[PDB]
């Protein structure tokens, strides 16, 4: 049994009133324009034990994302379909409050959000990780470690975990089956990328990939995932604090319009 | 996907046009040790919710000095499901139970009662989609039954797209083999949204017809959940 | 620019809005106020006395502690120094070991309260900041040695009292007082006034 | 690894004199005679998704059970019988002190005494829920939610499991094995019902059907089973006090002679 | 059901009489860290029994304000089952901590020492039916060698029903494929029951007479236990 | 998810003083040489129901260790072994500030160091646990129970887990598999005993077997498994004091001439 | 066993002489957050550390009134092995944490700063053999990089036996096929052993052999600590 | 038979032997004394003042409490009987409501510091034993209304006063005050002394 608690980064009254002091001009303390992400830095084949990786630096957030596939039995109801399955830990490293345990309800929902981002996406068609109809398809271990807690760990940790798929070798299987890791046949195949956007309400202003300051400040945040196409493949209001239905319709317009950048960005990082 | 879900008269699977809502019946005070209790039926899907408290929170240290705590949580029952649930919490109720505390912290005049703890809980009897949504509602009547004050009740409804169509409060047939599902759940008399999530894919175009649509079937049932707390009295 | 929505004795439901306009009332729990607009915040009864208004709470099982208000506690600890009391709100009570004795606490010193007693007794300190502190200086304040005490919802209190007319009709079916915090002190046959408490209840 | 802890509902020392003023006239403060339950509600089918359910109320006391069966292998030791699984939960909806968590020493004891006069009593005759020896029979999960503790749940979670165990329909297997939710086949087949009675003992008085109050003043409670021949099919002293040997004597010959009527009870209830 | 229990002479499966107990051997004093120590062996189920206190309870919110809190803990070593027993708690063993502990209840002098508590740990180390027992009077004789007040000891013996046979002090054999198995602990001197249970099925008429057994054997059993204490000063 | 903390038997300043008043002349309160074991004592086939098990009793700690064999399958990378796995419990019984709950991180490492110096002696060659060459091996459970923690428990488990295996029966096995138990066949197979000897270092001596107010003033401990061919086949300091290089030779060369005796001691203890 | 670990040319699987380390890299200052923190390098064994503290530690009754405690995390990541770890702590994760505790419990100057814990998380991103050792020293570094006093730092290497010769710094393959696995770590300028373990067999002449060869690597691995914490200045 | 090992001004890391010899020096947590050898246990900048020699810690971002000491703190807890408060050290710092109302707490009375203020405040009481009191008793001390608070790593506060030279050059810049604690209280382009404060940090 198990229950959700209302939990608080106290802020001093004063620092609130410097981070909104420039809002007014479109920018926020680091010089960024509302709807600027971070400086986004990814790292491909960082964890050389994976089987694609890639680390995430998005301003001083950090996530390491890692895949390691497995020969499983399919699901008795998905006979033609291998499996994903994501694991976030909000690790301890990352920030001071956050004591080690298993994975708690914020780290629960992040992998929770990913996972839907992805397999709604269509992204990652789990069909085509058959390699026996029925009897032996690939399991897609995508393990997420959020190493230092800077703001807006749901957008990183969908970055990471994107590029890690996109990483991701495949090795070999062998008639008798046996995987092969001394020979790499393919790349998990996606369809395309995904990215989450995530929108913070900070009194009448809204504010893309929110820093750890302006996640203190917040009253609320929405976050909405887009493939290329620029179809709506998720969204997760999080947070105390309420929305108007204004505030989320400006909030997805604003979204958009930003997710067409970070999916150009997030290909050229990848090489496609 | 595999059975139709849009039938040739432009019907749904039920029978109900795509803006009607499910049947709706809800009851107040039916547990006598809870200070405030509330069963909610919308369809097939049904949530019972007790409430306690504010009480003093005895750690103390998990207490905040300016408000109460809430304390959520959303729980399944073995038996709600078509095939048995586990009735050890999945990844899921945990994450149901914080989208529902959450939505509930907009609402509670929690600023009332420093170092207290409100505890809701609610358990779903039966599933058949919106679950968490009625759970979310069992627990706002509970709250208002518990007499813990509120900026307002919390009524929400999950729209969709089925074959293409966007439709109004979901079944479960709808909820697994449909394009979308968006639950909204808001304080409506303040404009304000407490809850909002979509799984599947949308356009967002159709995302905006979808939320248009919600606020429709809120409002006739935050007229419902207003009628049932005042007809003890009236 | 000024107007009530509601006829006087509505029943009103949380977020139900009240008024419009500039009034000047007191602040209470049961209303909110969001720039020109009042609401309910709770099942209600919405009264307007005077100029000015609010709402009567009909839900609710606790006592929110006003300091000199009278209290029937049930002593639920006894420390070092006095007793954690139970006087049926969000927060305990305690009574100083001081205050009941008149004097500091001897050395090597259950005698006067222990876990079990009801004690009737004044809050004496109370603020957001704290727990309500209690006294048992005035008359008739103290241990309850004999009757019996009735629980009720304490929103309902004003209800029972009633210019203390309904006070009045009680005690002529029987002795009776009336605690703030929702707790009644008070043959046998007799002891059934309880059945018209619990009528003050759910009929008012 | 875990232990049991001396646990306590404060009662007034005014209250409890109160609660046994009437007991000489042999009544209880609801007016209630010594040896009467409290009025007792049971609604069959009340969980609709439940294969078959009860809901239970017992004065103040309220009890959901359901059941849902699945086809499994037999256990390896009895080929020729299926299985039945009882858990109980003590709902923290149904009273103040009950956080939420796993069962608890109290839920469990419940879950347990209830099966063993399940079991004990035949009632529910194992190798009838055989589909094929020794390769698939019928597992009953039996769940039993205490919704509202009023006082006496184990007699209360008796009548719900006896109540949802006749309720219980079986679907049509077919062979290809599936289960066919399409069409009820049958319902559980149960030998006879079941009763618990519980007997508090209360100074020199012993009560049937103890409430919240006479639970909280008690010494000790003692629970017989019985079947409608009158077997006792399980017994269970519980609570911290002792009893007298005569007590237990007494407490028997109170318990049968209510078991008698609370089966006939049960019996209009379930239809039989 | 399947083997004789009850053989053509009329004796058990082990040789005795309906009415005999296994041997019984007790030892005290056998662990040096704990305040009191004992093992206790009926046959060939046997068992280790710790106390610990009284001590103050740290918490202290766990603690109560006028007596002493136990804490008991039955637990089973892996090697002590025919087959291997997983050394995780079962439900069992968590039903068997209860039960033993509300025997020792009435038994410890609990409100000579408020706010701590009185930790029991008991260990079965071979298990051939009524361990349950042999646990609770093992420690009943470690808080006697503790020297923790108490009203009397405990002892305790299972009377059942084989083969239509009534009969005194189970083994794993009778527990098994026998008809019904009733464990029984007094403190007989009070002539005050501690613990009652009934597992399988008897007749109202044979329930009583199996329960007059039983006062037999626990009244034996008892002057074992009263002549094991004094043994180390007489 | 979990970490490990500095965690402490509080001994008296005039105490110490007193420990270590006779070091200088060779021996410690007890009497004993720096190099001698407390007396110890082992009795085989103590409980009973175990396949084997030993009761050693060393100074006044006490520990039981007992074996349960099981038919498995072979884990699928080791077709052609059986299984051992050894568990550890510092019972509550043991010790007052022992509370119950799973292994803590003392029994886990207790249970760990013992595996590794039974496994890697190969005293116990699991090739000899097959029954079926891939299909069916004995899995040994060996479960160690600290029943009185009197210092140096370490050594004792090592002892009483040697006796145990070297006291396990093995039952015959019949096909049709089944094990028939009431034949046995043989006894398990080990090539030799193993011992680990303990030494702490209290400041500047070096104390073999050492006791409980001794482990309460070391400053670290290290201990050393041999087999009677005085190979080292396992090491493990523990505590929080560091040692020097030369520490750890003179305690390695104390340890493996103790070692001699010990292994002659346990030998006349196993008939062997 | 299986594969040959020392070849022809008297070379290892890797290239490496037998008295020859692994190629090391160390970053310092890494994580924003944490108050130190550290990456170790040791050829393909790589380890994160981050450290928090000293700060009062709640409980409280789990300080000590003397100096600080040490809670410490050894932790491998699911991708950071050739097949999937569970991310679970495993009985392994639970020894190697305790032992990486203890060994610097010996090094922090915890009577500074009594009541309080010093946090030290540390987690293996890709692990081929020494991961206990690489662990330890990036949490080393780490404590230097927080600016808590410290003896002195701590480095450490694993020798062992592969094919009957002696080896510095084992990497997987020697370190699951060869005879012999001793991470040995210390404060090399005080000659203080602070962790020291052996698993496979040696004969007590080749332990000597091997524990001298560890020093001499220990030395170097000092060496490039001390630059490494020195070299955002120099 | 004295000697220091290392020139002045060396960058100095943990176990780095410094000195050998007998040498008189005041304890120091950046120094220990091994008989008669010396080691720096910090990363840090070695120092010979006359025949004395010190290490100056390059890292730490906690204050370690000295009587009689400025700091600013940020309030985190009211409680009955006064405030906790951060000063960013490994202990949590105390302010009496009496210190700062200059009487006793009267009944039924955050009007003065609540959760989230800044308060520049004198640590009154410290020691091994016990977490530091503050006093709002000195002129210029009390709750921070306007201004910022720029957090420095508390190693760098000599740094940034530098005979206060440093003091005066970011004054020439702005108003500015340099606590004990690395907290440094100080238009909003002038704001931009912080750009200068990151360089006492990572150019010392
Ligand atoms: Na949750
Ligand atoms: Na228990
Ligand atoms: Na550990």
């Amino acid at each position: 049994g198990h229950m959700s608690s209302t939990p608080n980064n106290i802020i001093p009254i004063i620092k609130k009133e410097s981070i909104v002091s420039l809002f007014e001009k479109g920018i926020r303390q680091d010089g960024r324009k509302l709807t600027d992400y971070r400086p986004l830095s990814i790292t491909l084949d960082y964890a050389k034990k994976a089987d694609g990786s890639a680390l995430v630096k998005l301003g001083t957030t950090m996530v390491l994302a890692g895949t390691k596939l497995e020969i499983d039995k399919p699901y008795e109801d998905t006979p033609n379909q291998g499996n994903l399955i994501v694991n976030v830990e909000l690790l301890p490293l990352a920030y001071e409050t956050f004591e080690p345990g298993p994975p708690d309800e914020n780290a629960i929902e992040l992998a929770r959000v990913v996972d839907r981002s992805l397999r709604d996406s269509k992204a990652l068609d789990l069909t085509k990780l058959v390699i026996e109809p029925g009897k032996s398809v690939w399991t897609v271990w995508l393990d997420v470690y959020v190493l230092d807690y800077g703001g807006n760990v749901l957008d990183a940790c969908t970055l990471a975990s994107v590029a890690a798929l996109y990483n991701t070798k495949v090795y070999k299987v062998e008639q008798h089956i046996s995987v092969n890791k001394n020979e790499v046949v393919g790349k998990l195949p996606l369809n395309y990328p995904v990215v989450t956007i995530s929108v913070a309400k900070v009194d009448k202003y809204l504010v893309v990939d929110p820093d750890l300051d302006e996640e203190s400040i917040m009253d609320a945040k929405i976050s909405f995932s887009y493939t290329p196409d620029l179809k709506i493949v998720g969204i997760q209001k999080s947070g105390k604090g309420s929305m108007s239905l204004q505030d989320i319709d400006q909030a997805e317009n604003t979204a958009r319009s930003t997710a067409v950048k970070l999916l150009e960005e997030l290909k050229k990082h990848l090489g496609i | 996907e595999r059975p139709k879900l849009i039938l040739d008269d432009g019907k749904r699977t039920d029978g109900r046009k795509p803006d009607e809502l499910r049947s709706i019946k809800i009851e107040l005070g039916v547990l006598k040790n809870a200070d405030g209790s509330a069963i909610f039926e919308m369809g097939n899907t049904k949530a019972i919710a007790a409430v306690y408290g504010p009480k003093e929170m005895h750690p103390r240290h998990l207490s905040l000095p300016d408000r109460a705590v809430l304390r959520v949580r959303y729980h399944m029952t073995p038996f709600s499901t078509d095939e048995r649930k586990n009735p050890a919490p999945s990844r899921r109720e945990i994450e149901l139970s914080k989208v529902i505390r959450e939505a509930l912290e907009s609402a509670v005049l929690v600023e009332l009662f420093p170092r207290t703890a409100i505890d809701v809980f609610t358990e779903i009897l039966q599933a058949d989609a919106g679950s968490r949504l009625v759970s979310l509602m069992a627990a706002s009547l509970a709250l208002a039954d518990a007499g813990i004050p509120m900026r307002d009740l919390i009524a929400g409804v999950a729209v969709g797209k089925a074959d293409g169509v966007i439709i109004l409060d979901l079944n479960e047939t709808e909820a697994m083999w449909g394009e979308a599902d968006m639950p909204i759940a808001m304080m409506p008399s303040l404009n304000q949204v407490t809850l909002f999530q979509l799984n599947g894919s949308m356009t967002p175009d159709e995302f905006r017809q979808a939320f248009d649509l919600a606020v429709k079937g809120i409002n006739i049932i935050y007229n419902l959940e207003r009628e049932a707390l005042k007809s003890k009295y009236v | 620019s000024q107007e009530i929505v509601l006829q006087p004795r509505s029943i009103v439901v949380p977020g139900e809005l009240l008024a419009e306009g500039e009034f000047q009332i007191p602040w209470s729990p049961y209303i909110l106020k969001i720039n020109s607009k009042y609401y309910s915040t709770v099942v209600g009864l919405f009264d307007v006395k005077d100029t000015q208004f609010e709402v009567i709470p009909l839900e609710g099982s606790f006592y929110y502690p006003k300091i000199n208000d009278i209290v029937i506690g049930l002593v639920e600890d006894v420390e070092i120094y006095g007793w954690v009391v139970d006087i049926k709100a969000p927060y305990k009570a305690y009574l100083p070991a001081s205050n009941l004795l008149g004097r500091s606490i001897n050395v090597g010193e259950r005698r006067y309260l222990d876990v079990g007693d009801y004690v009737i007794a004044r809050i004496e300190n109370f603020d957001r900041s704290i727990d309500p502190v209690l006294s048992v200086k005035g008359k008739d304040l103290g241990r309850v040695s004999n009757g019996i005490v009735i629980d009720i919802m304490p929103v309902k209190v004003p209800r029972v009292i009633g210019n203390k007319s309904m006070y009045e009709t009680l005690t002529s079916k029987c002795s009776i007082f009336v605690a703030n915090n929702g707790r009644i002190w008070a043959s046998r046959f007799s002891e059934e006034i309880l059945i018209e408490a619990i009528r003050k209840i759910e009929n008012e």
